[PDB]
RNA sequence: CACCUAAUUUCGAAUCCAGCAUGAGAAGCU
């Protein structure tokens, strides 16, 4: 295509927000001090899956909906390449038009993140059983991505901002049972020409 | 044509060179010295390990570091034993703050270059024909028959006894013509209580606390505690236990016959972190604790019962090291007497022995001729012609493989002469279309399973059992699911039909399953 | 190959047919449009003296 | 003559993960992880970086108008006469533009990490699936040299846009899960052929 | 060193201690022949033993004694693994191909006669090619012509040595030769010539092979006399 | 005449190292596991072609130089016999006074050779459109070669170090566009005499 | 002075390979050619039989021969061809061993 | 402070080229 499809999406958190850490190493080093550490970058920011929750928002309103959309969630399910989602995240053969960024916060993790602490409390005695030291983010914590969509269609941003709202209401990343992670979108949406790097 | 670099003099050491095509065997540690041993073995092609003990194993990646072996081969279990040995022993130099010999690059790159294999197959590598058989130390104890072209050479690596409970009493044999034997004197003097484990360990139960090695013996020990009843539950502290524990599962078919559910009961219950070590050290609860982290749990205790070499106990009916007897009986359980019975591995005293004990069974023995393999035609090739400048025959007959002598003999001595489930080749064949049109056996699975039965037989029914295994946490199999309108009970059902489709699959021979996977996976 | 085939397994024990000239003509006319090439061409030759 | 000399340097921004591609180096690693990082045996980060450019250059010249190849399709057969077939090479000719693979300053122990990474069932939002994957961390300094043999007036305008577009999209592989955001600075100057003797 | 005893040979070499058959005190490598404890009298029992019929009755004794026992150009196998075990006899099902050699015989399968097969049958179908055995100028123009490609190396001796051996298997022998020579590759773009020395371009070096063309197209009309005097004074073999 | 020159040179391997099996047979073995087979020895060691590494290279720069320098890489095209690089590596009627060995590699061959895997990908789609494997050498990888100059003049040494830097810079063999082949070399030379051996 | 005689015949040693011809500018192939190489390790036998033999005579054979391990043997000497090792056992014989 | 998971699938091919050029002589014993 000559043109491409580039939006900007902004995270202000209203709840506390949690994603863990997935590195080996750095989950062994922060284990002394914190069982439950956040997903950081080596430039001390936080580092959200972005991709894969836009994905299954999709899935659940699209298949709620009735369109013939498949199911990427389930053990080695292989997407179709026939659906919406196939053709916007990604299918087997054919790769995703929507590039989704991971959300970069904007502010740094001696800032943003704070390390905090959960009891599991039993139910007839009424004392704290288990302490357990975790680790979250604070309110209003901004994270900017970006979502570059190669062959866009006419109802691509459409069905991006349905995902996003998705996520508002369901919260994004882990903890979202006891009340982790809901937070609100701003979306600044443009179209530019491929060829803007060009001479 | 064999040089005992390591093995000669001391019992921890051990280096065997065998120039035919240079076949180095067991490489390990026992700095400067060990340099002078890696220069004195120099360029190996390939690097046999017997056994996963440093004993025998240690100095491979160092040789790596070197670049003095091409390519190193030794079964599944001691494979991983091995990765599990290199990774502690690591951590066991960077803590003590002793410089290293290799690095985990060295490790890494150990294992790009090494080509498991198991027991009873043999490979025609460098005009060398390599097998290996079990000797019951540990599950990946092998054996090296190696058929060279100047003699016929038996490197058994660390016999076991028959107080083992894990390893075939009998160890396996080659079943051809043995010419020179590597023999062990570790307990070449010292002969010959598992019930007393159980007796003291009923009596004492203040919680007993009993160490071992990590290798061996742990497993042994916890076995022993399985196939009875003991209401007091056994444990397992130090966190190498608990790992090898978990490859003694995983590389069942890798023991005896009556060992092919789980293996060792659902008795034990290990302990991950140190911090349930430090309130099992404070605990009262009566239990039976298998360390290998000790002086936690020690410095409490202090039955003690001690169990190895070094109400403190010692029982010593749990060594793996072979009694003078059993040494006996496997040169005696050999088809033809070896020329040579090469005694390395114990000290001065016990090869003393065993050399008197020997030569008193009439064979001879070093302390550290010619065999001529030769190929006999006994073709008349007076009727010869000639093609294309080559005097060449058109020839019909077959190849003879006795012993010393591969002859070729013709159709008239052929005329002298003659005066697991099972599922059928059609069934298997459609079952096979059926799950890769489904795509449960794809060209992967397909692929990685050729692999693992050129591997062996049991490589490849451990692989497609570990496939087939249902995770009782998650009910995943680890296969490939099917493609449409599939209940579960149907799911289940083909998932079974790849199993037994597969198995029967491993009942075949190299060839026939060669020409049905070409027909699916073009590549393996 | 007869003798070869039926001895070596006595031991065990224990097509379209189209025009030439449209056979050189498509031949000619997939080779200037390089779908048949000289790596092909050797190829199915090597293979056509291994047998049928 | 004359040769031109773009030294880049590429800063990591989110995390990036180019797969191995030698076989015994794989298959020695799926028992640890499976989805080891591109290295060198000098224990560096290895990126291919020629087709990076070349695809991003097909890309931008494609919708621009200007007739190009595209060497995207399997088994197709650069022109020749187009832009990108003279800078990255032909069939008939070779590329001016010779582009180095991507080597990390630093080695792997400083900036390749072992993450975890899931897949969630929908309806029950439980971890249906786990693998590991090993990623190069942010921030990871990349240095990489592209020498053009014989250029002209518009081979460093050609390359900086192709890099500009990497950035935007993405080098090395799982781009759409935004993997492989990167930065980068370029050092450019024209050397003599003739410089060595 | 050849001891004696009560017949005893025990003629010992580098290589091994034979005894030919009072019992000797070293090793006997290999002996040579109630009897069994004669075997057993003996000190380091032997490697091989080298023993009418009964000799086999006794030769499974020597088997059951756990001793090996030998009942009385090199030559290398290129063969498979396959095997098999029919009457105690390791076997292969395989019929093959005795190749000599002047110092080996080896033993090689029919994918090397194959191999072998595929050779001669290139070898012999470039012997026998087509009828083995036109434009024009004058004779003075071939002269001039063929004189100024010799000074530019363009038609050389080599190449006229070619024209005058294929010009000797015929007509169309020669035609051929010469269209394959001026044959132009539409994927590579040079053809089978001597490039001329000059500081030349494209369009008249593309003349000069047309020229070159249509000079060794037009001798070939010629008959051989006229042919040989005009490649003499250029090539004189 | 009295003396000849020995360069032993010692290179060691940067970036991936390729150069192609030139061998018919040993092609047509390798070719049903790796499309692409690394130049090797009978012996399993990696050939590396040398001679015109160092002929290009002195061509490309004493041409940029503007010295008389004949080309040798058009087709079919013949020495002069009056260059700098004619008297080095050879013309119609004398030989090269400098004969340079093939690179061969101190280690062989499993324990060098890593068989890779090589993509095209489509550029609309991102799939990858094809896949071959090609064999590659790696990088710490140790050659070494000897070039013996049998009447050695001032500038030879400087000429062929010059070349070798070049081949630093450009690549000694293979894909040399990709990132192929970028190496380094160590140089120890001295002036043997030729009577040496006539104890 | 003998022949350097093979051990090995033509389908051991013996291999046809491709050797090219690179423009310096383009970087293509603009020539190509298929020759025949005897491969590394093959082994080659000759017999050098001296009569009226001096004392000098051997010292001289060996530094010709340890010569030709530095610069080659055979053709294509220049591009890395030829290099070999020798090995060599003497002996004096007596010229009626045949008698 | 725990605990489950760490798998799985596709591709692994295609093409160009394989040519020129030089030298075919002279000595002694006889
Ligand atoms: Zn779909
Ligand atoms: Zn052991
Ligand atoms: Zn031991
Ligand atoms: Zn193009
Ligand atoms: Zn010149």
């Amino acid at each position: 295509a000559k043109t491409m499809k580039k939006i900007y999406v902004t995270m202000k958190t209203l709840s506390p927000l949690y994603t863990g850490e997935v590195r080996r190493e750095d989950k062994e080093a922060a284990q002394k001090r914190v069982n439950f550490p956040v997903r950081k970058t080596a430039t001390n920011k936080v580092l959200i899956p972005f991709k894969g929750a836009l994905r299954s928002a999709l899935e659940i309103m699209l298949k709620a909906k009735g369109e013939n959309v498949c199911d990427t969630g389930e053990s080695r399910a292989r997407p179709c390449g026939r659906c919406v989602t196939c053709s916007l995240f990604g299918s087997m053969g054919r790769a995703g038009r929507a590039s989704v960024d991971f959300l970069i916060s904007n502010d740094t993790k001696e800032q943003i993140v704070r390390e905090s602490t959960h009891l599991r409390i039993e139910r007839q005695t009424k004392s704290a059983s288990d302490t357990f030291k975790g680790e979250e983010v604070i309110e209003g914590a901004t994270f900017t991505a970006t979502i570059t969509i190669s062959n866009p269609q006419e109802k691509d941003l459409s069905l991006i901002q349905s995902a996003l709202k998705f996520i508002e209401e369901n919260g994004i990343g882990g903890w979202l049972n006891k009340g982790y992670g809901r937070v609100s979108f701003e979306v600044k949406s443009e179209d530019v020409a491929t060829d803007r790097f060009l001479k | 044509m064999i040089k005992f670099i390591g093995g000669a003099s001391k019992v921890t050491g051990s280096a065997f060179l065998l120039e035919t095509a240079k076949i180095l065997i067991d490489c390990g540690i026992e700095n400067e010295i060990i340099e002078k041993k890696i220069n004195e073995i120099g360029k190996a092609d390939i690097c046999i390990l017997t056994h996963a003990h440093l004993d025998h194993s240690g100095l491979v990646p160092l040789l790596v570091k070197k670049r003095k072996v091409n390519k190193i081969i030794s079964t599944p279990a001691t494979k991983e034993l091995c990765r599990l040995l290199f990774n502690d022993f690591q951590r066991i130099q960077e803590e003590n703050n002793d410089i290293p010999l290799y690095s985990y690059d060295d490790i890494e790159s150990s294992f790009e270059i090494w080509d498991e294999i198991d027991d009873r197959n043999t490979i025609e590598l460098f005009d060398t024909k390599i097998t290996f058989y079990n000797n019951s130390h540990i599950i990946g104890s092998v054996s090296v028959f190696i058929e060279t072209h100047n003699g016929n050479y038996l490197f058994s690596g660390d016999i076991g006894s028959k107080l083992q409970q894990l390893m075939d009493y009998p160890p396996d044999m080659p079943d051809g013509n043995v010419d020179y034997l590597i023999l062990e004197s570790t307990y070449g003097n010292k002969s010959h209580d598992r019930d007393r484990l159980l007796e003291i360990a009923k009596t004492t139960c203040g919680k007993v606390l009993i160490p071992s090695f990590a290798i061996g013996r742990l497993q042994e020990v916890l076995y022993t505690f399985s196939n009875y009843n003991f209401n007091f539950p056994v444990y397992i502290d130090s966190p190498m236990g608990s790992k090898v524990t978990n490859l003694i599962k995983e590389y069942n078919i890798y023991l005896k016959k009556k060992l092919r559910d789980d293996l060792f009961n659902n008795k034990y219950i290990a302990i991950n972190t140190s911090n349930q070590s430090k309130e099992l050290s404070n605990s009262k609860e009566p239990a039976v604790i298998i360390s290998a982290r000790i002086l936690n749990h020690l410095e409490q205790i202090k039955t003690l019962i001690f169990v190895g070499y070094q109400r403190i106990e010692k029982l010593n009916s749990f060594s793996a090291h072979a009694d003078q007897d059993e040494l006996i009986d496997y040169i005696e359980r050999l088809k033809y007497t070896p020329y040579k019975v090469f005694l390395v591995h114990g000290e001065k005293e016990q090869r003393e022995i065993l050399a008197k004990r020997i030569i008193s069974k009439k064979i001879r023995v070093e302390l550290p001729i010619l065999i001529e393999k030769k190929v006999v035609l006994n073709i008349n090739t007076d009727n010869m012609c000639n093609f294309a400048s080559y005097r060449l025959m058109p020839f019909s007959g077959f190849i003879v493989e006795k012993d010393d002598r591969i002859e070729i003999n013709d159709k008239n001595w052929f005329d002298m002469i003659w005066n697991l489930p099972d599922m059928s080749h059609d069934k298997i064949i459609e079952n096979i279309e059926y799950l890769f049109n489904i795509k449960i056996l794809s060209k992967n699975r397909i692929k990685e399973f050729w692999e693992e039965f050129c591997k062996g037989q049991k490589a490849a029914i451990k692989y497609i059992t570990q496939v087939h295994r249902k995770n009782p946490n998650t009910g995943r199999r680890n296969w490939n699911p099917p493609e449409g309108d599939f209940t579960d009970n149907e799911i289940e059902k083909l998932y079974e039909t790849a199993y037994n489709t597969l198995l029967s699959l491993i009942k075949y021979d190299k060839n026939k399953v060669y020409n049905i996977l070409i027909n699916f996976n073009p590549k393996l | 190959d007869m003798i070869w085939n039926e001895e070596y397994n006595k031991m065990r024990s224990q097509l379209p047919d189209m025009s030439h000239d449209k056979i050189i003509e498509n031949i000619e006319y997939l080779f200037n449009i390089k779908i048949l090439s000289k790596n092909r061409i050797k190829e199915f030759w090597e293979e056509f003296c291994k047998g049928q």
